[PDB]
RNA sequence: GUCUACGGCCAUACCACCCUGAACGCGCCCGAUCUCGUCUGAUCUCGGAAGCUAAGCAGGGUCGGGCCUGGUUAGUACUUGGAUGGGAGACCGCCUGGGAAUACCGGGUGCUGUAGGCUU
RNA sequence: CCGUGGAGCAGAAGGGCAAAAGCUCGCUUGAUCUUGAUUUUCAGUACGAAUACAGACCGUGAAAGCGGGGCCUCACGAUC
RNA sequence: UAGUAGCUGGUUCCCUCCAAAGUUUCCCUCAGGAUAGCUGGCGCUCUCGCCCGCAGUUUUAUCCGGUAAAGCGAAUGAUUAGAGGUCUUGGGGCCGAAACGAUCUCAACCUAUUCUCAAACUUUAAAUGGGUAAGAAGCCCGGCUCGCUGGUGUGGAGCCGGGCGUGGAAUGCGAGUGCCUAGUGGGCCACUUUUGGUAAGCAGAACUGGCGCUGCGGGAUGAACCGAACGCCGGGUUAAGGCGCCCGAUGCCGACGCUCAUCAGACCCCAGAAAAGGUGUUGGUUGAUAUAGACAGCAGGAUGGUGGCCAUGGAAGUCGGAAUCCGCUAAGGAGUGUGUAACAACUCACCUGCCGAAUCAACUAGCCCUGAAAAUGGAUGGCGCUGGAGCGUCGGGCCCAUACCCGGCCGUCGCUGGCAGUCGGCAGAGCGAGAAAGAGAGUGG
RNA sequence: CACGGCGCGUCGCGGCGCGCGCGAGCGAGCGCACGGGGUCGGCGGCGAUGUCGGCUACCCACCCGACCCGUCUUGAAACACGGACCAAGGAGU
RNA sequence: CCGGGUGUUACAGCCCCGCCCCGGCAGCAGCAGCUCGCCGAAUCCCGGGGCCGAGGGAGCGAGACCUGUGUCGCCGCGCU
């Protein structure tokens, strides 16, 4: 048997509101830059990652991205963090002013970081602001219980790329 | 487990990760009827945790794949062997059907127990499915389906797309 | 309400070990303290002089004064809403050096000698503790043998 | 191989009984003028060297007790977080993680620091 | 002869203690004079209690040392 | 004299931004104050367009604990039952003048076991959790001062000078600091833990989140439940919940089953039920016997010793006490029941004839039924629904919130953003362009 | 095939890579557009005493929503208290 | 024609098994427009319906020997 390389990227969608949130999910929300509902970010794993997602699982879908969706995801919800300010990338200057020093030059140096999670994935992630899905067309599942029994939070491994096809 | 829509077979095969105890840890298999490799790889961890000194954390899924029927054009006798809560203590029980499919005979087990003993697919634990012969079947339910000249008409048909000629001057027919 | 003794509630916590009652090991007292180390507060029940408030045990501070006996040490308490470092004396009896940091000075020398040593021979060497990186593919070999079914056991009653 | 003086960790070192101890040493042992202290030179203190491993002490033994360390019990008991799960309730099942303890069955029975000897 | 404390340590209880913190003797008055720091309740204020020091006079012991009250946890009181 | 009031009542325009507390300590303090805490306003010191720090978070190390659990063949304290020993004593007897000389015994005792326990027990001992560390204020050198400590320029501390930048875990984020200060100091509810109480929409705590201070979609209704928090609008899509009609959505040729109620059932909180039963029906477990011919059903036998022994006034089998044998047999119990005072008589167990293939139990679990009685007429929300519009497991499609996505508009905050360059026949129209800096001025070959 | 000059070519490994000069880092026009937010260089009707426009405001109808304010309070539509209606005066100086 | 019985290819068929090039041939997640999947750097083309159009001096080339114009920047092209 050949056992995968266990994935180092994955996707993290938040699908719980604000209203009545436990201080230690919320501080994990926050640090994983998930402040509003619907709202997507990427992740690399680790040991610190896993525990961090383990502990916001309730509240999260989350899963390994596949490169059409990271394409998509870069090319249509992608926003720049410029100066504190939320700047829609419409040109590669934008990014090569901002990822220049880490030869990050284009969109496809994005991606390809991004995908790849590269010596600068960190640089890159944050240069990326917080992607503001849409509401999952067709409906969810259960939101309040896990994807295995039925519902949409917790861990599914490749099935985030069926999610994000109707979120974005 | 949620039994959602029909249900799928999956091969899977686990194993501890090497420790310096032993390098090389046996590996495990099992059958897990499930929607889909997800709930499949979670349902294998539950039971080779029951079964062996195995976590998920400390183990490892070497394969999981989808294993499709051998016969699916000859219609077959299945009797599944099982193990279920109730409300007030559990329950083995030994249950036949007939259908084409090792999955398909599981999911109307899994049907047939929530619609006469309400238990859910949390509570129900597959335990073994086998091809039987028409001699060694024994539930009457099955048997009499097993003659050369099976032979019997559809007594009452009942009216389906009521609504479509929702106002229709003839009162309708049910023998055909 | 409850009672504002000092030792309200310690029956276990001063008390000894099981089967290590008796004379104090002479090593504890026969270690040195300097100042700025980190150490620990595990109050002993042994001896009564220079007992710490039942608020630091299991605390670690930073040693700023030594004494003939006893050692002045700096620890942080949470009070309601704050935190104050505040600083108090204990005998040495119920003081031990904290092992948190040695391991930290021992690494500090040890990537202190990677980073001196091939500086001239110019490769790359990393030094911060990465995390732990997800596994690697990699080939199971069965050995000819194929793996064995399991099965869950029918249930059937003990008590 | 091992002992003495001072020790560190304080039973893997303790407890009961049995066997063996070459040399040095440690002891038992012989006396009370002096130092010293008792009802009593028994203890303590002092002065010695006829005898002895009897005892202490050291090594070893016991399908030994204990102790130490493993397996089993056991992914059991318990438990973080979740559900518009079940149940009249009492409580229970599942998902996500952590994960014990008896009985029972194995192995072991002091390591070591400084100084000074004996084994010429 | 056996005896790990199954006794005692003023008192309630708990903790602690075996060539001792228990019992018996010898000598003594650190239960003395003095400035600061710290802990306990705490507002991080007092009182009370306590802890390490420092400076003198001492006690005890061959000495190392120990002792400025009671083995520790309680036994107490502003302004005028 | 407009006496005082910690107590009632009232307390007058708009928009914008921020936004609580019912908790700590003290008070003749408990309907009130003071003080911390929570708030606002005013700022200030720096910061980025190599690096500093910080964190209701994790990771890697390292300590801290005595709850959940477990244990009593371990200490303390409770606690059931039998085993084996002895004189260590006592108690009923017995031979003995007496004798631990002897017989049983009952005991206390000892040794191994055994059943069940602890908030104020414990050898063990979690999960969750509480500290500390993860470098420049660090490491590595050389040298001075000391009245301290000193076998010893010994130890320690403080000083100077010098060398090392791969800024030494992940993730995220500008940070620090100072004044002045209102309101509050009646709280309540929910999952989990938990004390008192028979219990309570009772009383009292811990953690977190809510309500209060808060509107919106759903639960018919509703301070707290589920979803989701809000500027004014258009489009799209959802959450929770739903899609017979009221009432937007299944007017799907939806899938598989279960259930008949002369009190059916119908969705967290939640608004009503238990023990015990059913030959109603549907599953399941275990054990039997049946072509050496069962289960019914229809018919024949159902005997002697002996009316067995003790018995009672009478007990022949049938009120009572043990046992329960034999020969005859295809079979008959010293008897399963009805009957008389006793019999008698009937009947059963058991075996035969006809009939000729499946039949008996004992449990267990679903739905339904009995258990099930209150007062104005009455409420799955109503109508109503039984090839469900009920119950269980499931599939597509569809409906809509002030939530999410796109767009417009208002305002606030931030960039402590840009513009004095309107430089014009005296001029030459730029400083958006990935790369710290001159559309530079002139002199020689 | 986002290949395209000549050379001196080691700026070189055996040519490709890859450097030094070539008035010395200046070829120009037109045109189309999935290209830093819509235009038409496109049109059609009805208009003098019966017709055109008038968000709001006057009256009326319909569907949906909708309990009376102020106050104390954990909790107000309350079977808690004040309030028939209108004008003027009326309380942090 | 039906029912019952026997049985093992007969006047039907079914299952398994060595090979014959895994025997050979199409074809292949099949418009035999539903027998069962996961997808697209291994993915492109065309079409239909609905809502909106906010903003308003972006410059080009002309060269101190001229002073025009309002279709301009980035990007993708075509012709000479
Ligand atoms: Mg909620
Ligand atoms: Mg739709
Ligand atoms: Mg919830
Ligand atoms: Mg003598
Ligand atoms: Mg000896
Ligand atoms: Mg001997
Ligand atoms: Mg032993
Ligand atoms: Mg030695
Ligand atoms: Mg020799
Ligand atoms: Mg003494
Ligand atoms: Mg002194
Ligand atoms: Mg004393
Ligand atoms: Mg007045
Ligand atoms: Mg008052
Ligand atoms: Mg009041
Ligand atoms: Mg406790
Ligand atoms: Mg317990
Ligand atoms: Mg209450
Ligand atoms: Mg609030
Ligand atoms: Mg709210
Ligand atoms: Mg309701
Ligand atoms: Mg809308
Ligand atoms: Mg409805
Ligand atoms: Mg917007
Ligand atoms: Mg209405
Ligand atoms: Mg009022
Ligand atoms: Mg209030
Ligand atoms: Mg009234
Ligand atoms: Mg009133
Ligand atoms: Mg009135
Ligand atoms: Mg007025």
């Amino acid at each position: 048997f050949y056992v995968p390389a266990e994935p180092k990227l994955a996707f993290v969608i938040r699908i719980r509101g604000i209203n009545g949130v436990s201080p230690k999910v919320r501080k994990v929300l926050q640090l994983l830059r998930l402040r509003q509902i619907f709202n997507g970010t990427f992740v690399k794993l680790n040991k610190a990652s896993i525990n961090m997602l383990r502990i916001v699982e309730p509240y999260i879908a989350w899963g390994y991205p596949n490169l059409k969706s990271v394409n998509e995801l870069i090319y249509k919800r992608g926003y720049g963090k410029i100066n504190k300010k939320r700047i829609a990338l419409t040109d590669n200057t934008l990014i090569a002013r901002s990822l220049g020093k880490y030869n990050i030059i284009c969109m496809e140096d994005l991606i390809h970081e991004i995908y790849t999670v590269g010596k600068h994935f960190k640089e890159a992630n944050n240069f990326l602001w917080p992607f503001k899905l849409s509401s999952p067309r067709g409906g969810m599942k259960k939101k309040t219980t896990h994807f295995v029994e039925g519902g949409d939070a917790g861990n599914r491994e490749d099935q985030i790329n069926r999610l994000i096809r109707r979120m974005n | 487990m949620k039994a959602s829509g029909t249900l799928r077979e999956y091969k899977v095969v686990g194993r501890c990760l090497p420790t310096p105890k032993c390098r090389t840890p046996p590996l495990y298999r099992m059958r897990i009827f499930a929607p889909n490799h997800v709930v499949a790889k979670s349902r294998f961890w539950y039971f080779v945790s029951q079964l062996k000194k195995m976590k998920k954390s400390s183990g490892e899924i070497v394969y999981c794949g989808q294993v499709f029927e051998k016969s699916p054009l000859r219609v077959k006798n299945f009797g599944i062997w099982l193990r279920y809560d109730s409300r007030s203590g559990t329950h083995n029980m030994y249950r036949e059907y007939r259908d084409l499919t090792t999955a398909g005979a599981v999911t109307q087990c899994y049907r047939d127990m929530g619609a006469r003993h309400r238990a859910r697919a949390h509570s129900i634990q597959i335990m073994k499915v086998e091809e039987i012969a028409a001699s060694k079947c024994r539930r009457p339910a099955v048997k009499q389906f097993h003659d050369s000249k099976i032979k019997f008409p559809l007594p009452h048909r009942v009216l389906r797309r009521q609504h479509k000629p929702r106002f229709t001057t003839k009162r309708p027919n049910t023998f055909f | 309400t409850n009672t504002k003794g000092k030792r309200r509630g310690t029956r276990y916590m001063f008390s000894r070990p099981f089967r290590k009652h008796g004379v104090v090991p002479l090593a504890t007292y026969m270690r040195i303290y300097k100042k700025g180390d980190i150490v620990d507060i595990k109050g002993m029940g042994t001896v009564q002089k220079g007992m710490p408030h039942k608020c630091y045990h299991g605390k670690t501070g930073r040693v700023y004064n030594v004494t003939q006996h006893a050692v002045g040490i700096v620890v942080n308490k949470q009070v309601k809403g704050k935190i104050l470092a505040k600083r108090i004396n204990v005998r040495i009896e119920h003081i031990k050096h904290s092992k948190s940091r040695d391991s930290f000075l021992k690494r500090v020398k040890e990537n202190d000698q990677k980073k001196k040593e091939a500086k001239e021979k110019g490769t790359w060497v990393q030094l911060k503790r990465q995390p732990a990186p997800p596994r690697e593919a990699h080939f199971v070999r069965t050995n000819g043998k194929e793996p064995e079914l399991l099965e869950p056991i029918p249930y059937e009653f003990m008590a």
